[PDB]
């Protein structure tokens, strides 16, 4: 399948396109073509990576020079496999059509934890000990003492690659993260260096987004390398939160203590290191003097010279000072505070402690902490931790500021009070990857309107086009219900969070929809209180009984193993006739990761608009901020963060393949144009007014009849 | 107020956190309570160690590390000292080069003799007060003073911002 784009001739694997893959293709080449970042959304959860991949593909024939490579990233790694394979499907399809292997290169990066060969760290799980056992079979150190040959387990893997990796790198090839451990294993070398190696020559490089957007770790692999290079994000609405993550740095009292046991370790070698090798580590101080990984970006970042702390027990005392500062102003009872610059001019007046010196504090305990020759770093993590803070703080505070919260939420009185530095703007963060690179794709699935985006995230977009899936048959069916058998606001209002009636209406509308909808059926609440306060309104009425007898009935916890545990006797009951009904939050975890298809989750149920609580200080610093700067009002972000989720909730149900399913809505609110007009486009267009509004029993009859329709085969 | 106790009477340290450290010649981490003790008998004389004290040598602080108390005492007295600003030396090594000796006399001070780092900043008072020394007191004070005055000015843009817009809802 060759189609004519405009621009040029792009191959296809797949048989047929439907218009909007046209749309879509033509966008992204006029945006290719302008060479400017841009954003755009589309409904499918799958055929999007497979459109995309092949216009970038010939956009990258035709014009070479024009981008050197591809850099396609994805919320998860489970997710970035199904990637993964979908170019590998669409490089055989163009192989077969060329009838000749060619120079491109395809692979995906993940971490050490999810791919090694080692078998020490293979048991281990836990990501900063696969980082830790690493960087000690790696370390320098470990290194020279294999150049000696002595007797001490040394990681051969990571040797024999640097002997023959560097002379020869691999010609070309798609591998995924399962193939290449296999292929790390048959050569000797590391699936994970090898293609870290591999993204200085490989066409396309997928990784997720902390592997793109923390400085610490992104920075190294993200190298002005890729000059112009057509960097994309997929389904990355949630870009903004998981950007701020990449800054944010919580700071608790059990975390400063273990800071403190670690510093007292870390004195303790010190004296070892100096009665027993002196000389040869004090070496570091004249490399100083001439002058875990810095969160400080490109620009931001400073290494003109370490500062006042140029040897360990003057660093060693910097860090007792500032951990002081910090315990007494954690330990402190009082309202939340906020202080951006205060907190920084505060510690330099009280404890004067410097800022510019404060700044290379992150640094100079990477560098100091390398002379050490520690058994691991995962022991001191937390003092990494709190360093990155401590050069955070007194790197910049423009856009930013630091929480103290004595006093933890859902607990009267609690002896482990947390500070938190929450970011306030996303644009400080992912500025460099706009600067740095040409042209940045955010492509979305169910993405709330673009217009907030560019305000959220500072850069000049080049298009804005929502495009709307078209079939032949009307795969989705959503509506919303705001009127109950009792025609009463159905609204999930916090004053109206306790109305009896309003959680009957609740429970009486999953009773017939579970009744009449076929095995696999998913709920999402606004919160693990409201759901449990519902749920055990349902028990102490017989509404939850008969569901219980209608369907098989599991929830979600805030534990991740009781939640596997629960999701994968889900999936079997959908696969049986006795179906099921999963109840979520729509901020876990799980509504996240999971993807929703055929047979699977079949009717979705959103009981209440998704809003966070308007407790929470941290979102107060994230909201006022943006509200002074960028000018949004503080309503129209709440608003747009309940669409956003709820879209993100509710849109795996079209994943692919043209598999039926209806949105139900439980929600008088989604009603309101506002919630309409912030739903995506393709959803929005399928709404009608007809349908708008239906009661309970409405919707139910429609419900079945749209099954109905849907059952039939094209 | 998280350490366990007075050498000596620790005993407020559990009931009552209420009690700060008091800085002394010694170092020590005195306590209210015992410094009463200290003032019945001796008269400013360290009860263990006996070293004389002009006047009670009181001053209070607040830190459970009777270390970083002694340290940021000597850090505050050694801040009167090479206070000079960095753009003052062109050259690149030697902005930062008096700070690590800066940092060495305050760790020398902590633990080893003061006698030599006395006769050290007698040298440095002499050489450096003829010029310099007053000159960055001066420079200091006017940078705290705008410092306050610039935080007192963003108080006050918040105040009208806040006020204003009360005013828009209201008009
Ligand atoms: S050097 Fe390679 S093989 Fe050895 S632990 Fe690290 S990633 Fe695994
Ligand atoms: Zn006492
Ligand atoms: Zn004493």
């Amino acid at each position: 399948m060759k189609l004519n784009v405009d621009g040029l001739l792009v191959y296809f694997p797949y048989d047929y396109i439907y218009p909007e893959q046209f749309s879509y293709m033509r966008e992204l080449k006029r945006t290719l073509d302008a060479k400017g970042h841009g954003v755009l959304e589309m409904p499918s959860g799958t055929g999007k990576t497979v459109s995309l991949l092949a216009l970038i593909m010939a956009y990258q024939r035709a014009y070479p020079l024009e981008v050197t490579k591809l850099i396609y990233c994805s919320r998860t790694v489970p997710e970035i496999e199904k990637v993964i394979e979908e170019l590998r499907k669409l490089l055989n399809f163009y192989e077969k059509q060329e009838g000749e292997k060619l120079p491109f290169l395809g692979l995906a990066l993940s971490s050490r934890k999810n791919l090694c060969i080692h078998p020490e760290v293979t048991p281990l799980r836990f990501g900063k000990d696969v980082d830790g056992k690493c960087h000690s079979l790696t370390a320098s150190y470990v290194r020279a003492q294999y150049q000696h040959d002595t007797s001490l387990p040394h990681c051969r893997f990571y040797e024999e690659f640097d002997a023959h990796g560097r002379e020869v790198p691999l010609p070309a090839g798609i591998y995924n993260l399962d193939d290449l451990k296999a292929l790390g294993r048959r050569q000797g070398w590391c699936p994970y260096f090898l293609a870290r190696y591999s993204i200085l020559h490989a066409n396309v490089v997928v990784y997720s987004y902390h592997y793109l957007l923390d400085p610490k770790i992104a920075d190294l692999v993200s190298k002005e390398l890729a000059r112009k290079a057509v960097v994309v994000f997929d389904e990355a609405h949630n870009i903004d939160n998981v950007c701020i993550d990449s800054m944010s740095v919580n700071l608790t009292r059990r975390t400063l203590d273990r800071c403190q046991g670690n510093l007292e370790t870390l004195q303790k070698t010190v004296l070892r290191i100096k009665e027993t090798d002196e000389q040869r580590l004090r070496d570091e101080y004249r490399r100083l003097v001439e002058g875990a990984n810095p969160v400080l970006p490109d620009e931001v970042l400073q290494e003109a010279v370490p500062g006042s702390i140029r040897t360990a027990e003057h660093f060693l005392g910097f860090l007792r000072r500032l951990l002081e500062y910090v315990k007494w102003r954690l330990r402190v009872q009082h309202v939340v505070q906020e202080s951006p610059p205060a907190f920084l001019s505060g510690l330099a007046q009280r404890v004067c402690i410097q800022r510019k010196p404060l700044r290379f504090c992150a640094e100079r305990l990477r560098s100091l902490l390398h002379t050490l020759e520690i058994t691991d770093l995962a022991d001191f993590s937390p003092l990494t931790l709190l360093a990155n803070f401590a050069t955070l703080v007194s790197t910049y505070a423009k856009g930013f500021t630091i929480i103290i919260e004595p006093f933890d939420d859902r607990t009267p009185t609690i002896a482990n009070p947390i500070l938190h530095f929450s970011c306030m703007d996303a644009s400080l963060a992912i500025k460099p990857v706009f600067e740095r690179f040409q042209s940045v794709i955010i492509t979305s699935g169910t993405l709330s309107p673009l217009d907030i985006y560019p305000k959220i995230l500072d850069f000049h977009p080049v298009t804005m086009a929502t495009f709307t899936m078209t079939l032949a048959r009307v795969c989705l069916c959503p509506m919303i219900i705001g009127r109950g058998n009792d025609q009463v606001a159905i609204s999930s209002k916090f004053e109206t969070r306790e109305d009896i009636a309003v959680i009957r209406n609740y429970g009486n509308l999953l009773l017939e929809m579970s009744a009449v909808v076929p095995d696999g059926i998913v709920a999402f609440f606004t919160s693990y209180q409201y759901m449990e306060s519902t749920v055990a309104s349902w028990y102490e009425q017989g509404i939850l009984e008969n569901i219980q007898r209608n369907k098989l009935l599991f929830i979600e916890t805030q534990d991740g193993a009781e939640t596997s545990v629960a999701l994968e006797k889900y999936q079997e009951a959908c696969e049986n006739g006795r179906g099921a009904i999963l109840l979520s939050v729509a901020r876990g975890k799980v509504s996240e990761g999971i993807d929703f298809v055929h047979h699977y989750g079949r009717a979705v149920i959103m009981f209440g608009v998704p809003y966070v609580y308007t407790q929470s200080r941290i979102l107060k610093a994230r909201l006022e901020y943006l509200r002074d700067q960028f000018q949004i009002r503080e309503n129209d972000f709440l608003t747009f963060d309940a669409m956003r989720h709820a879209a993100q909730c509710v849109g795996r149900a079209i994943r692919g393949k043209t598999d039926y399913g209806l949105m139900v809505f439980a929600d008088k609110r989604f009603a309101r144009g506002d919630k309409r007009g912030k739903l995506p486009r393709w959803i929005q267009e399928h709404l009608t007014d007809a349908n708008l509004n239906l009661t309970v029993d409405e919707g139910v009859q429609v419900a079945k009849y749209f099954l109905r329709q849907m059952a039939q085969p094209f | 107020m998280d350490d366990q106790g007075c050498p000596r009477c620790k005993t407020t340290k559990y009931r009552n956190p209420s009690l700060k450290l008091m800085v002394n010649v010694c170092g020590h981490t005195l306590c209210e309570s015992c410094v009463d003790l200290l003032f019945v008998r001796g008269a400013g004389n360290c009860p263990e160690c006996g070293t004389p004290l002009r006047k009670s040598n009181f001053r209070v602080q607040l830190f459970e590390d009777p270390t970083v108390d002694k340290e940021v005492e000597i850090r505050k007295k050694v801040l009167k000292i090479y206070n000079k600003r960095e753009e003052d030396f062109p050259s690149l090594r030697e902005y930062n080069d008096f700070l690590e000796e800066v940092e060495e006399i305050v760790f020398n001070l902590t633990n080893n003799v003061d006698l030599d780092n006395t006769k050290k900043k007698m040298e440095i008072y002499q050489k450096e007060n003829k010029d310099v020394i007053q000159k960055n007191k001066l420079k200091l004070t006017r940078e705290q003073e705008e410092l306050e005055e610039a935080l007192e000015v963003e108080r006050q843009e918040n105040e009208q911002r806040r006020l204003f817009i009360q005013k828009e809802e209201q008009l």
